[PDB]
């Protein structure tokens, strides 16, 4: 858990009809993938 | 030469002419969000860096974390070209470093020049305008799986839109918990020595400075994609019309040659 | 090559170049004043290569299992298989090895195009 996470949660709460852009920042598609000497472990989502 | 090959070749270029022009509009109509999120980020950037200025924070006196900021989408120009060189060229001085790459089209040049340096890569991000949640999560992994807090120096590489027709590879520093409280003019600000403020300040400036870098990074890109595809639709013009003439030069020659055999075989 | 086929032996005949044979036959017909067909070629230009290639075959066991393998060679202009003569011979042979000039200079030799080349006989006459 990170401090940026302690803030992310709150930013999701303020999604509470006329919420235009606003919906583009509500979610995102992210896939991180480690790497080795290049080789790379299994790609998971955020 | 073929009756048809010059027609279906004219088709795979006639529709390529509109497609590059249809994405030029997408990039040109999306420049509005680009020129806004750019100013919003920068304004928060000033608000965020003013503390780092009045506190006179600077890197301590061989690890360093490098973050590459670009997209996975091509058709944008030399934005993935010049930025990757700026990184490589900065990497030459200090080979001792780990590189986290955001976007795959930046992972390209780095896999070639310095394949082992890449210890982490983010996939499928550069398509929309960046968001805090996106960056805050990238920093959360950067902090966890990479342990950025154990690094003496952080460097974010991004693209800065100097002009609306040209971009500019740039670099910004991120200072860790230890570098913040050990700042010369850090006592200048009253801070309770218990609520781990310096620690929370780094984990928070890690996400923001990324978004600020992304905002300008994906803004300089959209501004470069419009340019990249305005030259494309124009270049598709010297094709749709060039081969257009060649189609007719073939159509007239088809009707004549098709008619000669008839007249020749009618004389008997 | 038929003598070998007729006598339990195996002959392999290569026609090169066939495109030039038709060229010649067009000369005969046009000077004899026989009406021209497509591309000036005589009307029975398909029959010209049909009766020729069919002669190449594998006889039965009662006849001596003698065979005759034909490897016709045709020349195309501008890589246009859609031409008249090329199409004729194509519909005759039980196969086709199409050599492209682009693949030739690019390194692949022989410049066989896997996509356009096929052998209707297939594994039937291949090493197990």
């Amino acid at each position: 858990i990170s401090y940026a996470a302690y803030l992310n949660v709150a930013a999701q709460a303020i999604r509470s009809e006329l919420q235009t852009s606003v919906l583009n920042r509500s979610q995102t598609d992210a896939f991180y993938t480690q790497y080795k000497n290049a080789s790379e472990p299994t790609p998971i989502t955020k | 030469a073929t009756l048809k090959e010059v027609e279906m070749r004219l088709k795979s270029i006639k529709n390529i002419e509109k497609i590059t022009k249809t994405m030029k509009i997408v990039a040109s109509t999306r420049l509005s969000k680009a020129e806004k999120a750019k100013i919003s980020a920068k304004k928060m950037d000033e608000a965020e860096q003013l503390f780092y200025k009045n506190a006179e924070t600077k890197n301590l006196d061989p690890k360093e974390l490098i973050v590459a900021i670009t997209s996975d989408k091509g058709l944008c120009g030399s934005i993935h070209s010049q930025l990757a060189k700026a990184v490589r060229r900065h990497l030459n001085d200090q080979p001792n470093a780990d590189i986290v790459t955001i976007g795959d089209k930046i992972k390209m040049q780095l896999l070639r020049t310095h394949p082992n340096n890449i210890k982490l890569s983010i996939n499928g991000i550069g398509k929309d305008a960046p968001t805090f949640q996106e960056s805050a999560l990238i920093a959360d992994k950067l902090l966890s799986v990479m342990k950025a807090g154990t690094y003496p120096k952080i460097s974010i590489f991004y693209n800065d839109p100097v002009s609306s027709l040209s971009f500019e590879p740039s670099e910004k520093p991120i200072f860790n918990a230890k570098t913040i409280e050990q700042s010369p003019s850090f006592g200048k600000f009253e801070i309770d020595t218990d609520a781990n403020v310096p620690r929370d300040l780094f984990e928070y400036t890690l996400a923001n400075q990324m978004l600020t870098a992304m905002a300008q990074g994906y803004a300089a890109e959209i501004s470069a994609r419009r340019n990249a595809m305005d030259n494309a639709s124009k270049n598709a013009g010297d094709m749709i019309n060039r081969y257009s003439i060649l189609y007719n030069r073939t159509r007239q020659a088809v009707i004549t040659n098709e008619l000669v055999d008839i007249i020749t075989g009618a004389s008997s | 090559g038929e003598w070998f086929r007729d006598n339990g032996k195996h002959a392999l005949i290569v026609y090169d170049d066939l495109s030039k044979q038709a060229v010649a036959y067009r000369q005969l017909s046009l000077l004899l004043r026989r009406p021209p067909g497509r591309e000036a070629y005589p009307g029975d230009v398909f029959y010209l290569h049909s009766r020729l290639l069919e002669r190449a075959a594998k006889l039965s066991e009662k006849e001596g299992s003698g065979s005759l393998t034909a490897l016709p060679v045709i020349e195309t202009q501008g890589g246009d298989v859609s031409a008249y003569i090329p199409t004729n011979v194509i519909s005759i042979t039980d196969g086709q090895i199409f050599l492209e000039a682009e693949l030739f200079y690019k390194g692949i030799r022989p410049a066989i195009n896997v996509g356009l080349s096929v052998s209707r006989v297939g594994s039937a006459a291949q090493v197990k």
